[PDB]
């Protein structure tokens, strides 16, 4: 979408979006896993 | 030119500029250590003088100008033309 | 004959059947061809003069990489042995004991190789009295001495240097007072030029840390006991400080300029090591911290720059940790770290002017050479545009 | 061997003449005459035990492995160790 100015054209984009949210929660559930599993060693820096 | 020459010279691997000893064993380019560099040379020029000797015993109309004294630490590159024996330090590398 | 007759045969023209041997000969002997990481690299550690009294400083000599100045200072055990030590130990060859020994009557507090004289090691002691030591001579007493009056150093000095050109020469030192002077290497007698260090007006400097940036023999930058770092100017109308530096909440436990040249200049940078942990990669023209590596629980002794890699720097720690960081590789956890045994407060850091092995202080006198691996010693030659960049990141 | 190390060395080249040599002069063995191999390489024999002294002069733990003498019209070869002394009648080019 762009200047398309139909609301329900930004609705079409508010499904495209909510799909990017979608990857962007794998994104987040990979990130935060690789947090975890390097954590559990100490508070300082590289480590938390 | 002799500095042309000594610039030539210093760009071989090992070698500092141009260093010529005449026949008095005495260098008449000074580039190292005197006193090492004159009892050098004067050596040289000893057993340079008997391989001549030794060529014109079965060879009398050769001329020495290529020698390689190399060991395991350093080559010596000695040239005599007439009365200027250029010698020359070298790595074997 | 003599050496003159020679010079006009060279001038005389005959050269031409010469000068075509030579190029022969040359042209063809042209052609050649042959015939056919963090580890402890070495300890010293004297037992005689190295029970207890803790290192304070080190020192490679730059006319002969192979020689290091310790300079071991405190005196509890026996009063009756001497109170102040300097070791000079090689790197040629492995001895159980120092190559020379040097007994001070007062404490050393500071050592270093002079430039000038290739057989001389001066250092600074607690008394405040600048101390020679010839090596030539077979006393192990001093051999010049400053004296302790108003115009020498009366406080203890902590910071010995000698700069300039062979030809020019002057042994810079700094006492804790903070009353900078300097001498000729070869006359004592007298402090040739001095002048105490100051802050704004009525506001002196308990300096213990200096560095000259390399190069530069007239602007330098000194670390105070009292956490602010500043800029001086060795000789000229501003003579003294020139920068007020907020620093760090501890005091300065060392400092240290660039040691690195060939691409961009970073002259400009230096590093300090605070009293609590706080490193600061950190630069001259800027006022503000670069950047505050921290962690541990203890706190660092001393930062050197890496001699030969524009990045790399050493960095101590009073839990026995030497840890190098290599801002380029990353610039968040130590690149190397590796903890001596027995967990004793290292104290001395100086790496050798090769650049390609390091030495320590320790808190019980043994002294330890480490070496680096080689790809994280030696910097390459887009390492320079990496470290600009890195730089530039913030 | 023998045979193959003669044949070897020597039809590389066309070499005129080689003898293999592992006593300090003096050799019995020939190629194209008896006195022009024998006594010629005692004379290199004795020469080079000269050039070793000489070697040995700037520093006794030199020794020499390896001799040429490329000179206008022979050059010559010789690379002892301990006692293998090379003999090489070859073109100066």
């Amino acid at each position: 979408d762009g200047l398309d100015v139909s609301k329900e054209g930004t609705e079409a984009w508010e499904a495209a979006m909510k799909r990017y949210d979608e990857r962007i929660d794998r994104v987040e559930t990979r990130i935060t896993a690789r947090l975890r599993d390097q954590l559990g060693t100490a508070k300082n820096a590289n480590e938390m | 030119e002799v500095e042309e020459t000594l610039k030539r010279l210093q760009s071989q691997k090992g070698v500092q500029g141009i260093i010529v000893v005449n026949t008095e064993g005495i260098p008449i380019k000074s580039t190292m250590d005197n006193p090492t560099t004159t009892q050098y040379a004067s050596l040289m020029h000893s057993f340079i003088l008997k391989a001549r000797s030794t060529v014109r015993d079965i060879d009398p109309q050769n001329d020495l100008t290529f020698l390689r004294i190399r060991s395991k630490k350093n080559e010596i590159m000695v040239a005599p033309d007439k009365d200027y024996f250029l010698i020359v330090i070298q790595n074997p590398t | 004959l003599t050496e003159e007759e020679k010079q006009q045969i060279l001038h005389s023209e005959e050269f031409l059947s010469f000068f075509d041997h030579s190029t022969r000969i040359v042209e063809r002997a042209l052609s050649e061809q042959i015939n056919i990481k963090l580890s402890l690299n070495r300890q010293f550690f004297d037992e005689r003069w190295s029970k207890h009294r803790v290192v304070s400083c080190l020192d490679w000599s730059s006319q002969y990489p192979e020689l290091l100045v310790a300079s071991y200072n405190n005196n509890e055990d026996a009063p009756h042995e001497p109170d102040g030590v300097a070791l000079v130990w090689n790197m040629k060859y492995k001895k159980t004991t120092p190559e020379y020994v040097f007994h001070c009557q007062s404490a050393v507090m500071s050592a270093t190789f002079a430039k000038f004289h290739p057989n001389l090691v001066v250092g600074g002691t607690y008394s405040g009295q600048i101390v020679l030591w010839d090596n030539r001579s077979n006393k192990r007493t001093p051999v010049q001495r400053t004296p302790l009056s108003a115009a020498a150093h009366t406080h203890p000095v902590y910071c010995v240097n000698v700069v300039g050109t062979q030809n020019a020469h002057n042994l810079i030192s700094i006492s804790t007072d903070g009353k900078i002077c300097s001498w000729s290497l070869d006359m004592l007698s007298h402090p040739q030029d001095s002048m105490e260090l100051v802050h704004k007006q009525s506001k002196a400097v308990a300096v213990t840390s200096m560095s000259f940036p390399v190069g530069d023999v007239n602007n330098f930058v000194v670390g105070s006991e009292e956490g602010s770092v500043y800029t001086a100017c060795r000789h000229g109308s501003k003579a003294g400080i020139s920068e007020m530096f907020e620093g760090h909440q501890g005091p300065i436990t060392g400092i240290h300029c660039h040691a690195a040249v060939g691409a961009v200049d970073f002259s400009h940078l230096f590093v300090t090591s605070s009293f609590d942990w706080t490193v600061k990669l950190w630069t001259t023209k800027n006022n503000k911290p670069l950047y505050s590596f921290e962690d541990n629980a203890d706190y660092v002794y001393d930062v050197m720059w890496s001699p030969t890699h524009p990045a790399l720097f050493a960095c101590v720690d009073g839990m026995g940790r030497l840890d190098l960081w290599n801002l380029n590789n990353d610039t968040e956890v130590p690149t190397a770290s590796i903890s001596v045994e027995g967990n004793p407060a290292l104290n001395r850091v100086r790496w050798t002017h090769s650049g390609r092995e390091i030495a320590v202080g320790d808190s019980e006198g043994q002294i330890v050479i480490y070496d680096v691996g080689e790809q994280i010693a030696v910097p390459r030659n887009d390492e320079w545009a990496r470290f600009g960049r890195t730089l530039a990141e913030i």
